[PDB]
RNA sequence: CUUGAGUCUCGUAGAGGGGGGUAGAAUUCCAGGUGUAGCGGUGAAAUGCGUAGAGAUCUGGAGGAAUACCGGUGGCGAAGGCGGCCCCCUGGACGAAGACUGACGCUCAGGUGCGAAAGCGUGGGGAGCAAACAGGAUUAGAUACCCUGGUAGUCCACGCCGUAAACGAUGUCGACUUGGAGGUUGUGCCCUUGAGGCGUGGCUUCCGGAGCUAACGCGUUAAGUCGACCGCCUGGGGAGUACGGCCGCAAGGUUAAAACUCAAAUGAAUUGACGGGGGCCCGCACAAGCGGUGGAGCAUGUGGUUUAAUUCGAUGCAACGCGA
């Protein structure tokens, strides 16, 4: 897929930032 | 940790510098029953020529040579646990953590007092008995048999 | 044989094997050794133990060239990075500097599918 | 200490069970089965009610462990398939070696078995035989297999489905010849039996002309080879033409008679022959 | 008539679009030097590559594809989407101060245009990737993940296809309605001293009041209070299927039912089991030791054999020197 990982990795965004 | 400090220094023995035999009570020590050895092994020495046919000056440490351990067991946090991982016998633990545990089973194994127990459970080493020198029977267990997870 | 006494130690690392070569400033070769070339075999092998066997391997081979001075590269990941390092330089070399030459792309090609394990 | 039964079912027509196999199953009290649902009407059609025990290929071995440790403690379990005969192109083969293993008696019934069916109404002799069941789904794996059993000397039974009979009999053409005898023997014991004996190029003809024809499941009975030495073994043929692809002709004969131990002399006509 | 909607002047940011150039890294291949038996892969292997010299290292060359760092809940675009740098052509948005036209506006069935990826037609290109496929391994045999290869496809020019969980599951436009914390672009004033303070715009992220909501939750960027217009829905399955019409080279797309059958289908949220998602706290649970059982002979008791009985009960964690 090559770009699953890119989406999974941004959903960290939320984690604790904001 | 980061960084990680040394043993404590002692000072030695000033009658012979036997660290061996300081070690063999010092960590047994309870009751106050230092005063009980340090009377008992000049006492024990003196009639230990004929009691086991040799004196305590260069037999007491030759049954001893497998003691001193090759790999020991460390409580080491890896992969998000604790696991062994037996890595080379380091000077803190190499002889000390062999030493604290040689007085675990022969202590009151069949005498009322340890006026003689202390001297003959080390003496009979040259007679094919003891319990010093199986203790490292052991520690092989979990060495050199779990090279795929360690 | 020639007795330049200066040359370069290329490592490359990889999650199933290590390769350490000895060359000149010029780029050519003089020895190497590999993990799998000293005995070893099967990834369950290719500790870093495997890793600074094969170095000292080759500086053994490569002290016929009497070489005391070595500029060492990394090449890639892998178990067999430091233990390399460590080997070759007890055997008796002067390290002078570590240069990392992983060939790190930039977003050239696409790269291989990913295992699901 | 329980023991193992190895139940056959019917291959299509419910008359042909055997009054032994409905005592079985109405004596034991679990039964192994490759598709409960199946089995179960075929009980409710019989009015025999037990346990019914999800065992096919997938979780075979899974599962083989814990039919084991039922049997130790003493029940009866009764193995059954969808149809004909367990452990011929059926689950089972694990289990029955767990069984065996951990010392469990097992008894086998004599039951439908549809090759055997199919052998028996054949014509073709049976003295000895190959059975071979499925042949690959693939074209290339299927003609390695027919290829592989070319020249078998002894009657082959092959099984076979509608979705890839007109492919399989193609690829029998192509390897083993039209001239070679088949028998393709459908739907056994049903209302649209059919058993049709015929040259693979005439049998493949006879198939295309109605799609009824191959409709259902079938078996097919290959005669087996005959007993001509003037044809050269095919090995050699084959290493020839590799030696020739990758060495001069002349070279190629030389090599391949010196590893096969043959005349040079027909090697070389028949390159020539191929060549030309 | 000028407030709605537009035009002119100045300036601002932008992966907005089309076309042409060019730069660096990397993969693959070709060739040369040094060098010599392994390399590659895996949980372990094997297929594969290698003495006609691989892999490693160096030094040239060819080619295609994509633009590491910057990079960000950042920016632009009506949507789909848009990331090296430069040039040419070109669209939109916003801010200061004016001048101008004077309702020129909003929404839109049909209609027209745009429209991810896959796919199709013609002709090129093809490094890496990769459906299909081949082989290896695994299995009694399979399938399935796993490994080695590998063809379309992926790229370009033209034409067709017009479908997505094409989503913010929120149609477009306008007005009114408590507040905080940011980000990003303007602009006016105070010593811009500067980063700052005072204000005033556009876009955008998070929390939250009234209100709303079945609840979740939304909350000035509304799912709040209203107004204009358009599209769409009224049980679940049948079924976005059949027939017909239109479109298409094809794949198919669009419009779109009925018979028959069921008494449910469904949304949100609550309570507990489950759990390995996880984290945490405990208990010789584990960790580190002490002593035993199982090793051998006895005694007791149980399961079984025999017997006329060897009475019966517990006989997985909760029985076997137990009832007794
Ligand atoms: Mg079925
Ligand atoms: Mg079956
Ligand atoms: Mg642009
Ligand atoms: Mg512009
Ligand atoms: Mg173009
Ligand atoms: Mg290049
Ligand atoms: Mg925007
Ligand atoms: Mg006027
Ligand atoms: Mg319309
Ligand atoms: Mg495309
Ligand atoms: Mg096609
Ligand atoms: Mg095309
Ligand atoms: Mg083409
Ligand atoms: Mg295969
Ligand atoms: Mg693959
Ligand atoms: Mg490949
Ligand atoms: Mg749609
Ligand atoms: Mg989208
Ligand atoms: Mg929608
Ligand atoms: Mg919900
Ligand atoms: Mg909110
Ligand atoms: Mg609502
Ligand atoms: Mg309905
Ligand atoms: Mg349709
Ligand atoms: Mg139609």
């Amino acid at each position: 897929f090559y770009e699953k990982p890119t989406t999974e990795r941004k959903r960290a965004k939320a984690s604790a930032v904001k | 940790r980061r960084r990680v400090i040394g043993q404590r220094k002692i000072l030695p023995d000033p009658k012979f510098g036997s660290e061996l035999l300081a070690k063999f009570v010092n960590i047994l020590m309870v009751d106050g029953k230092k005063s009980t050895a340090e009377s008992i092994v000049y006492s024990a020495l003196e009639t230990l020529a004929q009691r086991s046919g040799k004196s305590e000056l260069e037999a007491f440490e030759v049954a001893l040579e497998n003691v001193r351990p090759t790999v020991e067991v460390k409580s080491r946090r890896v992969g998000g646990s604790t696991y062994q991982v037996p890595v080379e016998v380091r000077p803190v633990r190499r002889n000390a953590l062999a030493m604290r545990w040689i007085v675990e089973a022969a202590r009151k194994r069949g005498d009322k007092s340890m006026a003689l127990r202390l001297a003959n459970e080390l003496s009979d080493a040259a007679e094919n008995k003891g319990t010093a020198v199986k203790k490292r029977e052991d520690v092989h267990r979990m060495a050199e048999a779990n090279k795929a997870f360690a | 044989r020639k007795q330049v006494s200066d040359g370069v130690a290329h490592i490359h690392a990889s999650f199933n094997n290590t390769i350490v070569t000895i060359t000149d400033r010029q780029g050519n070769a003089l020895g190497w050794a590999t993990a799998g070339g000293s005995g070893f075999r099967g990834s369950r092998k290719s500790t870093p133990f495997a890793a600074q066997v094969a170095a000292e391997r080759c500086a053994d081979a490569v002290k016929e060239y009497g070489i005391k001075n070595l500029e060492v590269m990394v090449k890639g990941p892998g178990p067999g990075r430091e233990s390399t390092i460590r080997a070759l330089n007890a055997a008796g070399f002067r390290i002078t500097n570590i240069t990392d030459v992983t060939p790190i792309p930039h977003n050239g090609c696409r790269p291989p599918k990913k295992r699901r394990v | 200490q329980g023991q193992l039964y190895i139940v056959p079912t019917p291959i299509g027509n419910l008359a042909d069970i055997t009054q032994r196999a409905l005592e079985v199953l109405q004596a034991v009290d679990l039964i192994a089965a490759e598709d409960t649902r199946h089995t179960g009407l075929l009980l409710q059609h019989f009015g025999i009610n037990a346990r019914l025990f999800a065992l096919h290929d997938h979780n075979e071995q899974q599962k083989a462990e814990t039919l084991l440790a039922k049997l130790q403690e003493g029940q009866n379990i009764a193995l059954v398939s969808d149809a004909g005969t367990p452990l011929i192109n059926d689950p089972g083969y694990h289990l029955v070696r767990t069984c065996r293993e951990a010392g469990i008696r097992v008894v086998p019934l004599p039951g439908p078995c549809a090759a055997i069916t199919a052998l028996s109404a054949a014509g073709l002799p049976s003295d000895r035989f190959c059975y071979e069941g499925f042949l690959p789904a693939k074209s290339k794996g299927r003609r390695d297999a027919l290829k592989a059993i070319e020249a078998e000397p002894r009657t082959l039974i092959f099984y076979e489905s509608t979705h890839r009979l007109l492919d399989s009999l193609e690829d029998i053409v192509a390897v083993l010849g039209e001239s070679r005898y088949v028998v393709l023997a459908r739907e056994l014991t049903k209302t649209w039996e059919t058993i049709h004996g015929a040259p693979v190029g005439e049998l493949l003809a006879w198939v295309k002309e109605d799609e009824n024809r191959r409709k259902g499941e079938m078996v097919l009975i290959v005669e087996g080879h005959k007993a001509q030495e003037e044809d050269l073994p095919a090995d050699a043929l084959r290493t020839l033409a590799l030696l020739q692809a990758e060495l001069p002709l002349k070279k190629a004969a030389a090599l391949a008679a010196e590893i096969h131990g043959v005349k040079k002399n027909a090697l070389y006509k028949y390159a020539l022959e191929q060549q030309g």
